[PDB]
RNA sequence: AGUGGAGCCUGCGGCUUAAUUUGCACCCGGCCCGACACGGACAGGAUUGACAGAUUGAUAGCUCUUUCUCGAUUCCGUGGGUGGUGGUGCAUGGCCGUUGUUGGCUGGUUAAUUCCGAUGAACG
């Protein structure tokens, strides 16, 4: 996890991550 | 016609076991070998072409790479379509050709097909 | 005899054909794996089926 | 996984095992387990239970088998005969070491000797072998000598591959021989010289060898 | 080497004890056709979990090998990574984590990989997994290589996902190691796919590391793609 | 003593053919498969995997008919503009080898401590 981002504009998808390291 | 003093009627009831004394040595030693099963698809190809057939014209012709295959005394009626290097040499089976193979009529080579300086001073 | 590239047909709805108004027009595969929805085709001389070849004849 | 350890068979059994009750030894544990041996044709038991009566019956119980020598002897027996009708493996391999424990550590006894010697002959490998070992452990650890050296006499003039396995018994056992028997298992020798085969002469010349030396 | 296999070798995902049928068919001495159409039959009836085992397992170990000996992946088994790119959570779960991972992956495994993704589209979502995948793990030679070819892949990139590639880039102040430029490659990539998705204190920090790392060629481009680069 | 004379076969030429490979490219067939940009098709579904019968010289969904399934993992064409499991040469970090002395048996198998099968230390 970082501590800034992209701030503003809106976002669009938040993306799963968490379905490929968790398999193994 | 009669072929080693055997006509042609008694040639397809007599069996396989027995075919050695009425050939050559080559293809008795090679029946003897053992004979595999592509050429056992073949004949099963020539069968099935010669079934369907109307019996009163000559059945379909049937084509094949195999030039050094046994021919039966059951062959009298087929049609073989031999390759040679490029085409399909299509022959009928005569009963005269028991003894013989397939290479024979599809030959690979073409035949070949191959003035004088006078002094003036 | 260039090297062409086969192309699936598409067919118009052909998902709009194993149900009717209610029921399956075709028949249901008796699997342990999947069935009751994997509809089962029905060729004019045979049948064919998805995964674990449940085949009639 | 389960043989290299400590408490394995090829430590444990040895040292600690011996000791049945705190005393060495008892053989309550054998005395108790005739169920095993006669009616019961499991595999694998009976060859684990004649592992343990091989290696805990070493550590010398002279008394006790001195007094139940008479009950091992017809048990031992009828092991032979149940395992000539059966034709197990390693059950014979295993008992015919205790019994070759069982007559080192030691008419009943002579017939016994001879039944160990007659289970010499056998074809399988491992039987032979254990036999040609216990026949050598006992004989050399004789009044016993007349009765092998005859036996061998009369198994040769009987007769192939087995008189190989047997000149090796002549070699391990030429000179715990008497006289006579000497002289009669060198002519039995020198009549087999006549042989041209190569290989019992030459396990006769390394049975002379071992005789000489 | 040709035709067809019997069709009992297809029926093996339909099997419950696949692993003792898979041990009996022996797939270390399987040929390159035949472990393509393995992985052919194993794409083509869904089970991620099995596939990404069989590439576990047989796939990424024979990659190795003839990788190793021949100096090339062969054309049937480029076939087969193709196919299994097909499932690619299977692919990337599979063969590309487990070989970044390792931290023995050849360079000559990193171009036919990275070609391989170049080939094909990845989804966005599979994408940025992958990147936050590669950016969460250590520092290796080869992984710039995966990097850069999955930036140069073009694709729209999260908040979480960009910021931890960045900080990834922001983890080398204190390597006093000679770096390669193929690391400045991607990072270069990186600006000129992304500038419009740089904030301000990401800016300064990719300045202090030129200027702490600089290079005699390709820094001055990057310090030029980022002194013109808008915002938002 | 021969060759060069005759016959046999063998190499270069030459001639023939599909090739008469070479100082197996190919004959004749059948197979299999790069991104950039733009214009299209694309969940109406792009696409992957096929029961069968056969085309084929034989089979094979890699083929020719019949619809069953996986579903974005997309697939058609055009540019002298890049170009890629590209090939090749230079510099390059590690790593092998290259440039004395003294100790120390569950198993089946064969004649045989037979065959296979699990199974360490100092001194100069
Ligand atoms: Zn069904």
């Amino acid at each position: 996890s970082s501590v800034m981002r992209r701030n503003e504009q809106l976002t669009l998808h938040d993306e799963r991550f968490e379905k490929f390291y968790e398999q193994y | 016609f009669t072929y080693r003093g055997v006509d042609l009627d008694q040639l397809l009831d007599m069996s396989y076991e027995q075919l050695m004394q009425l050939y050559s040595a080559r293809q008795r030693r090679r029946l003897n070998r053992g004979l595999r099963r592509k050429q056992h698809s073949l004949l099963k190809r020539l069968r099935k072409a010669k079934k369907e057939a109307p019996p009163m014209e000559k059945p379909e012709v049937v084509k094949t790479h195999l030039r050094d295959m046994i021919i039966l005394p059951e062959m009298v009626g087929s049609m073989v379509g031999v390759y040679n290097g490029k085409t399909f040499n299509q022959v009928e089976i005569k009963p005269e050709m028991i003894g013989h193979y397939l290479g024979e009529f599809s030959i690979t080579y073409k035949p070949v097909k191959h003035s004088r300086f006078i002094p003036l001073k | 005899p260039k090297k062409n590239k086969h192309k699936r047909k598409k067919v118009k709805l052909a998902v709009l054909k194993y149900y009717k108004v209610i029921s399956r027009l075709r028949r249901e595969c008796p699997s342990d794996e999947c069935g009751a929805g994997v509809f089962m085709a029905s060729h004019f001389d045979r049948h064919y089926c998805g995964k674990c070849c449940l085949t009639y004849c | 996984a389960a043989h290299k350890e400590i408490c394995a068979v090829l430590a444990a059994v040895t040292e600690v095992i011996r000791s049945q009750g705190g005393k060495e030894t008892e053989t309550e544990y054998f005395a108790a387990l005739m169920t095993t041996m006669e009616a019961v044709e499991s595999p694998e038991s009976l060859a684990a239970v004649a592992y343990l009566l091989n290696l805990v019956l070493k550590r010398v119980p002279s008394p006790v088998l001195i007094k139940k020598f008479s009950d091992t002897s017809k048990a031992f027996m009828d092991i032979m005969s149940a395992q000539a009708s059966s034709g197990s493996t390693s059950v014979l391999r295993w008992v015919l070491s205790c019994l070759a424990t069982l007559l080192r550590k030691q008419p009943v006894t002579l017939q016994v000797y001879h039944g160990l010697l007659s289970f010499t002959v056998h074809p399988k490998p491992k039987i032979r072998k254990a036999a040609q070992h216990g026949v050598c452990s006992v004989l050399k650890g004789h009044p016993a000598a007349i009765s092998t050296a005859k036996f061998c006499i009369q198994e040769i003039e009987k007769s192939a591959t087995t008189t190989l396995h047997m000149l090796t018994l002549l070699k391990d056992l030429l000179p715990c021989f008497p006289e006579g028997l000497v002289k009669s298992c060198s002519e039995t020798l020198l009549r087999v010289m006549t042989l041209s085969h190569v290989l019992v002469t030459a396990c006769a010349m390394q049975a002379f060898h071992s005789l000489f030396h | 080497r040709s035709g067809k296999l019997p069709k009992a070798f297809k029926i093996i995902p339909a099997l419950s004890n696949w692993e003792q049928i898979l041990y009996v068919t022996e797939p270390e001495a399987w040929t390159a056709a035949a472990m393509y159409q393995a992985t052919r039959i194993f794409a083509s009836n869904l089970k991620e979990r099995m596939a990404q085992r069989f590439y576990n397992l047989v796939l990424l170990p024979r990659v190795r090998d003839d990788v190793a000996e021949y100096k090339r992946l062969n054309f049937h088994l480029y076939m087969a990574l193709k196919k299994a790119l097909f499932k690619p959570g299977a692919w990337f779960k599979g063969i590309l984590i487990p070989l970044c991972e390792s931290g023995t992956c050849t360079l000559r495994e990193a171009i036919i990989v990275g070609s391989i993704i170049t080939k094909c589209s990845i989804p966005v979502l599979h994408s940025s997994a992958a990147m936050l995948k590669i950016a969460e793990m250590e520092y290796s030679g080869a992984n710039s290589i995966f990097l850069r070819l999955l930036l140069d892949k073009k694709y729209a990139l999260p908040y979480r996902v960009l910021d931890a590639l960045v900080f990834h880039f922001l983890g080398f102040r204190t390597e006093k190691r000679e770096l390669p430029v193929l690391w400045h490659q991607c990072l270069l990539t990186l600006v000129q796919r992304y500038k419009a998705d740089l904030a301000t204190d990401q800016k300064e920090a990719l300045l202090e590391l030129l200027r702490l790392q600089p290079h005699p060629q390709l820094s001055p481009e990057i310090r030029r793609e980022l002194q013109s680069a808008v915002p938002r």
